[PDB]
């Protein structure tokens, strides 16, 4: 909770100055340092310029335990749960190095969104759809993502 | 700089023990010329020994890495790191030596290895001993015993004869300003992990990493090594082969590491724990035998599968 | 110097023993104060069984280290 929270704070500081276009609107509630709020704008058409609000809660053992991520904005995606939970290989406790920076994980999440992976689905129905039929998937995708998610210039 | 003055005991070949206190900056030749009139031996005769090396006559007393109430020996002839039981925080350690046969000190060592060397093995170096009129012989035995080393805590007063501490060979002073993996924070004192990449961590992270992998019984098991920890990066074949490093964590944090390691050993080796409340004694019952007793305990009888009272009929639920 | 042998119950027993003593010696002391058969005793420290032939000094047992006891019916 010392070399943990301070590293977390240092990562946050570097993320703030690195105002990368894809991840904007950082909201770190001053009360709890272990929880973050964010807003992500994908460049790709299935989730075109539609900002999705995510929340990142870090464990009290942050340096040695992978953080979990939830989606407060509903999203039509195979690797994303209905509750909003996300299966990111970089996160999963089976293969997570402590040195892995937060921004590298966020960039990995973005890449996961732009190009979904049906190899390991949390939501099987959507995975079978995208693998077999893309155009009808994209229609349902874009329709839903214009229906939920706040656009940002 | 508290006192500066040092007090030291002297134990020679003869049973007499001499208590002499000196200023840290006197010549050893001068010390030789002080010990000699002390017992009545000639100044030219005395050879002083300490931790194995034939002491230089010119070298300064302070130079010898010597604490308080330590022991030196004479005769007529002519950056470490340890964990202390008294001192919870690890302290700078000193290296002393004892004979295998007579379990005593005051002997010359042939090798005198500096650092980063082959060490900590029962059989390594033979040396001449002063005690018992030079009667430490291996010539008769055949089976070879050797001069073995030991460490003492150098932050406090010590009991010269048998005082010892646990050596933490994986802790080094950060000589190249190497950053800790976990916090990217260059710590003066850090730990070096056994993997090829030589990953390093500081003490705070060694504690947080340990106490996080502890509550859930996540220590990796290796039969010879023991229930140790993998590399923070999870590098292969990087298991801490000397467990005593865990003592950086205090009583509760460390003592529970002993308990869990015992419980998990019993479990995997085929043993069963006692289900009567507050017993938990693990009894290694012969694999075929299915009657569970509690040797020197609560004697409640069980079935291996059901965790209930001794039933004759098979436990379906 | 002294050590602690601990049954999982919590029953802590204090035994005086010196580093250059075999496990067999410790096993013989534990049983004299309690009554255990010599063979039934398996001493375990940090999850590894202690070999009867070797000594405490080979495993670097400190002052007041906890040597948990495990009983082998056999
Ligand atoms: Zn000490
Ligand atoms: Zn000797
Ligand atoms: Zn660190
Ligand atoms: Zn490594
Ligand atoms: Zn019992
Ligand atoms: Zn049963």
């Amino acid at each position: 909770s010392m070399a943990a929270s301070r590293r977390l704070m240092k990562e946050l500081e570097e993320i703030r100055k690195c105002g990368m276009k894809n991840f904007r609107n950082i909201q770190v509630d001053e009360a709890n340092l272990l929880t973050w709020q964010g807003l992500i704008v994908p460049d790709n058409p299935p989730y075109d310029k539609g900002a999705f609000r995510i929340e990142i809660n870090f464990p009290a053992e942050y340096p040695f335990k992978p953080p979990k991520i939830t989606f407060k904005t509903k999203i039509y995606h195979p690797n994303i749960d209905e509750k909003g939970q996300v299966k990111l290989p970089v996160i999963s406790a089976e293969n997570w190095k402590p040195a892995t920076k937060t921004d590298q994980v966020i960039q990995s999440l973005i890449a996961l969104v732009n190009d979904p992976q049906p190899e390991h689905p949390l939501r099987a129905d959507l995975a079978e759809e995208y693998s077999k039929d893309r155009k009808k998937f994209c229609k349902n995708a874009e329709e839903f993502t214009k229906k939920y998610g706040e656009k940002r210039p | 700089y508290l006192g500066g003055s040092l007090s030291i005991y002297i134990k020679t070949n003869t049973g007499r023990t001499l208590s002499v206190n000196l200023e840290p900056q006197w010549d050893i030749k001068n010390v030789k010329e002080i010990v000699a009139p002390q017992l009545g031996l000639q100044p030219e005769e005395v050879k002083i020994i300490f931790a194995g090396k034939e002491l230089s006559d010119a070298t300064t007393i302070q130079e010898c890495d010597l604490g308080q109430q330590s022991i030196l020996h004479a005769i007529r002839s002519r950056h470490f790191f340890v964990h202390c039981a008294q001192c919870n925080k690890l302290c700078k350690g000193k290296l002393r030596v004892r004979c295998s046969l007579c379990k005593g000190g005051a002997f010359t060592v042939h090798r005198d290895p500096e650092c980063w060397d082959d060490v900590l093995k029962p059989r390594r170096i033979t040396g001449h001993c002063e005690s018992q009129e030079i009667a430490c012989f291996d010539n008769e035995t055949g089976d070879p015993p050797f001069t073995e080393f030991y460490f003492k805590c150098g932050e406090h007063v010590s009991g010269g004869e048998k005082d010892f501490a646990a050596p933490l060979n994986l802790i080094k002073i950060n000589i190249k300003d190497v950053p800790c993996l976990a916090c990217t924070e260059v710590s003066e004192t850090v730990l070096v992990f056994p993997c090829e990449s030589k990953h390093v961590t500081c003490l705070e992270c060694f504690e947080q990493y340990c106490r996080s992998r502890l509550s859930e019984r996540q220590f990796m098991p290796h039969p010879d090594i023991g229930y140790t920890l993998p590399c923070p990066a999870g590098c292969e074949n990087s298991f801490i082969e000397e467990i005593h490093h865990f003592k950086l964590l205090s009583r509760e944090e460390y003592a529970r590491y002993q308990r869990f390691a015992t419980e998990e050993y019993v479990l995997q080796a085929g043993g069963v724990l006692c289900p009567q409340p507050g017993c938990g004694m693990g009894l290694l019952v012969e694999p075929e035998c299915k009657k569970v007793t509690c040797q020197n305990g609560c004697g409640y009888v069980f079935c291996r599968n059901c965790l209930q009272g001794y039933h004759l009929g098979d436990c379906l639920p | 110097m002294q050590i602690f042998v601990k049954t999982l119950t919590g029953k802590t027993i204090t035994l005086e023993v010196e580093p250059s003593d075999t496990i067999e010696n410790v096993k013989a002391k534990i049983q004299d104060k309690e009554g255990i058969p010599p063979d039934q005793q398996r001493l375990i420290f940090a999850g590894k069984q202690l070999e009867d032939g070797r000594t405490l000094s080979d495993y670097n047992i400190q002052k007041e280290s906890t040597l948990h006891l495990v009983l082998r019916l056999r």
